[PDB]
């Protein structure tokens, strides 16, 4: 669900997932044919944010074919703790959160490229298994 | 409707007598309470050896 | 806790391999091995550990980590138990006390106010179910990093039954103090015949 | 949060803390099974929303929907999530009768060929849309707060509530069909 | 002697007229406090909620493509929508396991960009003075009645919320003029 | 762990993993020669629970020899934060254990499944 | 990262990755030539904490070429919440620690398995098939 | 295996009596009266769906 | 996270909202109790043949 | 009869804290506040190019 | 409506009881104080060198 694809052309774009800070979204130009030709835009002036919820472009969309948004959360702690201050639910919420967004993220990477060496190895595993005993138990 | 009562203080020990007949501050049983003067029920103080 | 007694732990600071250190208690208890029972160990701080079920034949144990010229505590825990009574309606002008004895009567909730509280458990049985309810000295909010917490408040909670099958009691095996104050209960009541 | 929709939230546990609010209580924060008045809630949050969804709306009814017999023994189930059966625009005879569909027409429960009806079937509460939730949070409440505490201030403003968001209901079905008369009429 | 505030933002005053039903002083900021302010910003946020789905003549979108992913053909169903509808026809559209559904062909595999006619959801400090006036006083009701029932904070409330119905009426009725005699002519 | 396989042919089966709701529970019906003719259960129609550890099965299994059972956590927050309310271990124990549980899943399940495949294999 | 190589005949390793325990790091031994020569060696007998960032051996053999360093957290609760203690900064900030420790982990260690385990059963499949 | 709207009515025309006989509560009561008459209502709408009872049948000529 | 039931039956739920009215809590079995779960199901089965006595569509066998 | 101008460096018109009511004079109007802009429901823009003409009411101190 | 109350005279010193045992007499803390018998509240008189 963080990793999301449009077709090019437009000149208006929706964003489809919560995040944390503005400085975690990114916007990347594809070419499928090609992929040693991506570019990657700014904010400021590639684009501009309208409402939280959605965006505008502002370059020519010339030689490519498929616009790529994705979030990618930071590493750094937001909460430092210290000893001798009142506790408060909104750090406890922000700490809580950060690390179940990262979690997400790495899930959903990693699932990518698992699947297919998954299922490949699993079919070939069962073709030659049924394929080589009843094979051979009914040659006996 | 509804109707509500309070306990004011908790002084008296434990009773066998039937349940009609106790006060209102009468419980069942007590095990290593200290009924104060001042500050109601407490835990015994410790041991030292 | 019970049975206190203070100690240090010497210089030998655990093994490198490992760093796993040993106590020793034996020479705490004057060189003597301790009854047996359920030990705890608090540190200077508040944070305490629980230590299996001591016998007469070993006085060894081992702790994670360094430690070592440190100041320490040891004892075991003991119980506290108060059961109340029945709710009934009581009317009571120093002269007598008269009891209503006569409908049904419903309970619906009930408080309790305490000062100076660590920790407590209520618990509530009807016919064959318990519930169980704990609070923890202050609330959200109050709290202050790196002390124990020990306030003071108010306590709601919910009493469903019949006032001749209920019951509730209270627990305590924690090293924090308690304290209680008062008490009281609703309840919704309905006769059938008018009394005198 | 502050300026916008907060981030993660959960509905169930959202609507438990609004029915508590009723008595008059802060939130319960973890939705357990251990505390009394969770479990005590949770039924009658179920059966209101059971009952409300069987009134029969535009986005429940599927008109040509297909069921099939079983090959070893003709025969079809009753699953318990079926809340209406009937017939396009004509009389049925449908009736649940040892676990398998029954025809009363016939007498028998013998079913050879794929038919085609009209059912009801049951969605999960965080499915509706909001004008719905609203409606079946306060009716629940309602009855909360009659059967285990009364109060006397918290009702007398229940059922404006109710009656105004009845309103809005009814206003929204009304917009999802247009209902058009004076159609299917033509000459010169 | 004009009245300038000190550090003003269109949410903790709110928060604070809301305090004032019962009765209780005002706050400087919303990260510490007691129960009430955590009371206070449930309700108000439903209160919005409810109101603005209600459909006005500055939220109806009558022109809007929504458009479908490459990989797996579907459309997501964000929590930030309120109505779907088509503009001069029926319409059959739920929402299904976070995604959109169609009951007329009883599937999820739009191929092709749709127009529809739908509602967003917008901040409260973005809306006109007359409507946050409303929402306020809404809420107001319902936390007094709620928590301290005073006999004399009532009786008033429902004054004020009449008045300001009716306010936010002839403020509709204005920004839209609806002629009826419209798309009529012959000689 | 997070995966596990039993044969067909029963009427009651066990989870031993753990579990923070009771919807993350999924399972699935499994056909040694055709990996193409694997079919998703689901709850109330299929089986139902009796206890907080087993269900019961209210299907036939006619053509299938292995039932697949395996959890996968959801992303929606299970505890909440507001000042007023009284706090608890279990609390944060819930809070650290579902994000621990999401990574865990992630990391191990394809690992585990392409394991189990090839020793069978 | 949280994968490193070096190579072996060296009398002194660096580690170049935090942690939370000394149990976490792992150290075998590698043989190119052989994959299935490699070894995992253990504490004590073979290697010893000098410095935290330190890592001397013990003994060293020769048909080993080179060495294989990487961490491996554990999915059990390092901090204990206990009611009637006391709340401390370290605690909170390791048991965040430890579920990001374990996300960039696995988003290493996961592909490379992947791909030894498949090819082994297709190498399976194939002596199956042929004999 | 009777409809759900029937098991409903059937419930709270039962707990009216176990009401009424055994425990007599003010509070209790004034809410199940309008509870049942909503099902009553709702219960002839949906036995009037089942049959179509169309009046103008068996009647053709020119 | 929707409401999934443990054990579920109608006849015990039945008995279970019969015995809300009052205010008391549920129940887990049906085999042992005290008088007041003896003197719901009379009232109940009662209520349940006076009710389905009364002549719908899908009972009238002609 | 009101006179609004865009900026020079972008083209959006800002929507300032004393304006109660924005409409125009004969015929319907969709203008409202998103981020503190002004906000045309009819184009699904924000991007004025030239000056345009309202009606507004604005406020006075109470003296 | 409005409820009130009035206290007459404040003779009483400090107490350290719950509040709810309290008379109505008895405040908190008092320092630098004289409770004289006809006057109430007063100052300490001062100190001559």
């Amino acid at each position: 669900s963080t990793i999301t694809q449009f077709p090019s052309g437009n000149t208006q774009y929706r964003i489809e997932f919560d995040y944390l800070a503005r400085t975690f979204v990114v916007v990347t130009l594809v070419n499928s044919s090609n992929p040693t030709l991506n570019r990657v835009l700014e904010v400021g002036r590639d684009y501009r944010f309208l409402n939280p919820t959605m965006i505008e472009m502002l370059v020519d969309q010339s030689g490519f074919d498929i616009v790529r948004i994705h979030r990618q959360t930071g590493t750094d702690l937001v909460v430092d703790f210290r000893n001798g201050s009142v506790l408060t639910a909104s750090d406890l919420t922000n700490s809580e959160l950060q690390a179940i967004h990262i979690a997400e993220e790495g899930r959903d990477q990693t699932v990518d490229l698992a699947k297919e060496y998954a299922d490949a190895a699993g079919s070939s595993a069962g073709n030659a298994k049924d394929s080589e005993d009843e094979a051979r138990r009914i040659a006996e | 409707p509804l109707i509500t009562q309070s306990i004011k203080n908790l002084k008296g020990g434990i009773s066998q007598q039937p349940d009609i007949l106790r006060f209102s501050d009468q419980g069942e049983s007590q095990v290593n309470c200290w009924s104060s003067e001042s500050d109601g029920l407490q835990k015994r103080p410790p041991t030292v050896f | 806790i019970d049975s206190k007694v203070s100690m240090v732990i010497p210089i030998g600071s655990y093994n490198a391999d490992t760093y796993k250190t040993t106590v020793d208690i034996g020479a705490a208890y004057g060189g003597n091995a301790p009854s047996p029972g359920r030990y705890y160990l608090i540190d200077s701080q508040g944070a305490y550990v629980d230590l299996g079920d001591l016998t007469s034949i070993s006085t060894v144990i081992t702790l994670n980590g360094d430690w070592s010229g440190r100041t320490v505590f040891i004892g075991r825990p003991y119980l506290m138990s108060y059961k109340f009574s029945r709710f009934l309606i009581k009317i009571e002008d120093d002269s007598g006390t008269q009891s209503e004895d006569t409908g049904r009567l419903q309970l619906r909730r009930a408080w309790v106010n305490y000062k100076d509280t660590g920790a407590l458990r209520l618990i509530v049985r009807n016919g064959e179910r318990e519930f169980v309810n704990t609070f923890n000295g202050y609330t959200l909010g109050q709290q202050t990093i790196g002390t124990t917490n020990i306030g003071d408040g108010q306590y709601r909670f919910a009493m469903n039954g019949n006032a001749l099958t209920t019951s509730l009691t209270l627990e305590s095996n924690y090293p924090t103090p308690v304290s209680i104050v008062g008490c009281g209960w609703e309840a919704s009541y309905a006769k059938k015949a008018r009394s005198v | 949060m502050a300026q916008y929709i907060p981030l993660n939230a959960n509905d169930d546990l959202d609507a438990i803390n609004d029915m508590l609010a009723a008595i008059g209580e802060p939130a319960v924060l973890q939705l357990d099974e251990g505390n009394a008045d969770v479990s005590n809630a949770q039924r009658i949050l179920h059966r209101v929303n059971r009952q409300v969804q069987a009134k029969g709306w535009n986005f429940n009814i599927n008109e040509a929907a297909v069921l099939t017999p079983d090959v070893q023994d003709n025969r079809i189930r009753f699953l318990p999530s079926y809340l209406r059966v009937m017939t396009a625009g004509a009389t049925s005879y449908y009736s649940n009768m040892g676990g398998y569909l029954y025809d009363l027409s016939t007498q028998s429960t013998t079913f050879t060929d794929p038919i085609t009806v009209e059912l009801v079937e049951m969605k999960p509460f965080s499915e509706m849309p909001v004008v719905f939730r609203d409606y079946i949070v306060t009716k629940a409440s309602r009855e909360f707060n009659a059967k285990f505490f009364g109060s006397p201030e918290s009702e007398l403003y229940l059922r404006e509530q109710e009656a105004e968001l009845y309103q809005q209901v009814m206003e929204y079905e009304m917009d999802t069909g247009r209902y058009n008369m004076m159609s299917d009429i033509g000459r010169d």
